[PDB]
């Protein structure tokens, strides 16, 4: 929070595995901006994607 | 979608949608998005998804 939504570097990272979106579109990323983000960062097993 | 849609224009292009900076060029690859998706036509679903 408390920061400009720089969703460009959040998106163009080519080190991904599978691009899965659940509630939002990928074309208005830098346009549409949010209020607060509560991230859940954890490591999973390979067959759990 | 790539083009800006005009009303009442039939489009039959099955062109590979490029995700980022991946030149697909006829074949698939790293997130070469194939936009021609498929319908779920089953009686297994509900009554509003038919």
């Amino acid at each position: 929070s408390n920061c400009v939504a720089d969703y460009s570097v959040l998106y163009n990272s080519a080190s991904f595995s599978t691009f899965k979106c659940y509630g939002v579109s990928p074309t208005k990323l830098n346009d549409l901006c949010f209020t607060n983000v509560y991230a859940d960062s954890f490591v999973i097993r390979g067959d759990e994607v | 979608r790539k083009s800006n849609l005009k009303p009442f224009e039939r489009d039959i292009s099955t062109e590979i949608y490029q995700a980022g900076s991946t030149p697909c060029n006829g074949v698939e690859g790293f997130n070469c998005y194939f936009p021609l998706q498929s319908y779920g036509f089953q009686p297994t679903n509900g009554v509003g998804y038919q």
